[PDB]
């Protein structure tokens, strides 16, 4: 489902869509153990050979970085090059772990391109539930 | 003891239920009971100060409730006595919707500050990010003993009534205050009697 | 180019969303409000300025028990198909999912139904310089303000993202004196369903519940008039 | 009657009254070609030979200082030298005139001794009114 979101600075590109599955209620309920999908949808304002994806879970305040099995873009439903005012859906799955703690957070998710500027860059808010 | 005539009030909530609290970023849920929702205690509030604004006739005289109400800091605090738990926001709908946080979750809001309030009841401010007194409009404590009722143990938040009490002055050396006050209260008992609100059950009693 | 600019030209989209989406045809659920036990009184600015006269039920107070009833409307919950049908469910929200506020035509959202708002205050330690008076008197002439031009900076738009405009929920004021209204109006407007009969039906269950709840509703301090789409195909 | 009053920092006295009339509701309303009378009932701390009496009308937070006929406070009964732990009353009557404009403004009154220090300083809500409300 479209999941309200908020731009934090996408500079070289328009953000469509934010499209979080499954995820009924907002803010996004993620149960441990259990993975969901990402797909964002947004309209290119230049041209780039690359593009690497950035993720953060911001507390408090402050931005803890989240690596991802796969940053390139290219690899992720994107056809590099990115071409100029086209529309791609950039696409990831991630696992909730159970190692992950029962918090609240807001996800941030970047784009970099070739000046190391953001295609689209967005927050929504998180929260990590037990299903015990 | 005596010397103190009670107007008091008994607010349920039968179409609302309880819910849950979720402390930012996490920590353990602390249940709510049915009237300590925010709704219910706007209207609450709303229905507090329209007994506050009652006028009643007598000896060719208008009569308020300041009239013959208990005010120990007048008269330079001429604020009635008032307990009720919308004291621990100073009865204002301000104090009431007072919350912090990002633009995505609530940090600390009015369920913070009545956790505080409650166990320390004299405080001029909570430690919080509200910063907002507990003690009452009138200059003392509320306990939170005397105006919440159905809780477990001293688990407060777990309420299901809520008590208003209103004490006014009470006289044996003075036959004109006192019947001052019984109009007062007549009036009283119309408009509480005169009061229909779907989400609030009330008892009410006066000094009949 | 401009960055700062988001904000407004998105807010811009919005409102241009709303009004292209608005219609002209939706089940109307009304109230007509009059505060009965409450007298008109007067606004003196600061520090000096000419005095403006506000009617009976634009008394602080008869806002708030006002405001009371509309969320507690807003709350009314029905039942139909072993299944809960909320105003949410039936009201005409255009911007969802982006905003799913249901939309209230209501003086009360200039303040965004907020009783916060509503008691938003500011000035010295002894006097107000700017209050829900200022504020009304300014968003009466701008409906569609993002923003007043006071101590303030309250938005006038009205939850729903679009303009509450003054003639559509203030009666009995003269000539275009909003400040001197006597009746308060309240629309709640209703998705029309016409080629679906099952959220129609939803529709009017809940609309029967609203006459009920109103009904069994009574306050000193107001006297309420409410009509229901409902109420004519009941009868003729 | 007696209003309530903001402490502006009395350092070398404790204000116990602060007594204006007629005002029988507050902020008081000042009719425009009457005359009110203030007199401040205050416990010095501190041992004095002379007593100035300063007024400021803040408008919009900025003190505009007002000439009284008699600013010195020995005159204004107050049986000067003034001693330590002794309860005072400083007594004034002035006109509000009616080419004084009609305005909401903080009526600041303060009281210095020897060491031009505040034995009271207090500041109450006053309106100038063309009509009462
Ligand atoms: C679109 C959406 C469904 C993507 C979901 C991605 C989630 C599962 C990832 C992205 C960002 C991740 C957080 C980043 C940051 C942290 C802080 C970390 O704290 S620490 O104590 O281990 O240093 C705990 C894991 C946690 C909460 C991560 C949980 C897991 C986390 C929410
Ligand atoms: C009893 C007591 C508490 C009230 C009586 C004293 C009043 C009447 C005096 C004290 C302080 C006075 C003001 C001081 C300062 C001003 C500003 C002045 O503005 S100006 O720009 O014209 O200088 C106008 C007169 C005005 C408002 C005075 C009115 C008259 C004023 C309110
Ligand atoms: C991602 O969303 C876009 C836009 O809604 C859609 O066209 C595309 O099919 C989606 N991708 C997947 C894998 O579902
Ligand atoms: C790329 O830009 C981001 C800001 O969007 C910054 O945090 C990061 O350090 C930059 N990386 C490099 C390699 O310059
Ligand atoms: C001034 O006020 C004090 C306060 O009690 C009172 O004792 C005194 O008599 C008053 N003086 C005059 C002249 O009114
Ligand atoms: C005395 O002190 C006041 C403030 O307490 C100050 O404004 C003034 O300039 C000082 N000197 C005088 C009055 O001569």
């Amino acid at each position: 489902e479209p999941v309200q979101f908020k731009d934090c600075g996408s500079v070289d590109g328009v953000i469509k869509e934010v499209n979080v599955s499954p995820c009924p209620t907002q803010p996004c309920q993620l149960s441990k153990g259990q993975s969901y999908s990402v797909n964002v949808t947004f309209t290119s304002n230049i041209q780039s050979k690359s593009s690497k994806a950035v993720v953060h879970g911001i507390l408090m305040g402050v931005p803890v970085p989240f690596p991802i099995p796969e940053p390139d873009g290219c690899k992720s439903g994107i056809n590099c090059p990115i071409q100029k005012d086209k529309t791609y859906s950039y696409l990831n799955k991630l696992p909730v772990k159970s190692e992950y703690p029962s918090i609240k957070l807001v996800v941030e998710w970047q784009l970099q391109d070739d000046k190391n500027q953001s295609l689209f860059c967005w927050e929504i808010p998180v929260q990590i539930v037990s299903h015990l | 003891g005596p010397f103190f005539r009670t107007e008091q009030l008994i607010i349920r909530a039968p179409l609302t239920d309880k819910h849950i609290y979720q402390p930012y970023p996490s920590g353990a849920d602390v249940p709510f009971g049915p009237p300590l929702d925010i709704q219910i205690l706007h209207q609450v509030l709303d229905l507090q100060i329209a007994i506050e604004n009652i006028t009643a006739s007598y000896d060719n005289e208008t009569v308020t409730l300041q009239d013959i109400c208990l005010a120990p800091l007048s008269p330079y605090n001429t604020n009635c006595t008032i307990l009720s738990v919308l004291n621990y926001f100073q009865n204002s709908h301000s104090v009431l919707d007072h919350k912090k946080g990002d633009d995505f979750f609530v940090y600390a809001d009015y369920h913070t500050h009545f956790l505080y309030c409650v166990r320390a009841p004299a405080s001029l401010n909570d430690t919080s990010l509200l910063h907002d007194p507990c003690l009452g409009t009138f200059g003392g404590p509320v306990f939170p003993w005397l105006v919440l009722g159905g809780y477990d143990d001293q688990n407060y938040n777990n309420a299901t009534a809520l008590v208003i009490t209103f004490p006014v002055n009470n006289y044996y050396n003075d036959t004109e205050k006192l019947q001052r006050a019984q109009a007062w209260e007549k009036e009283f008992i119309n408009f509480v009697k005169n009061y229909k609100n779907p989400n609030l059950t009330i008892s009410f009693t006066a000094e009949r």
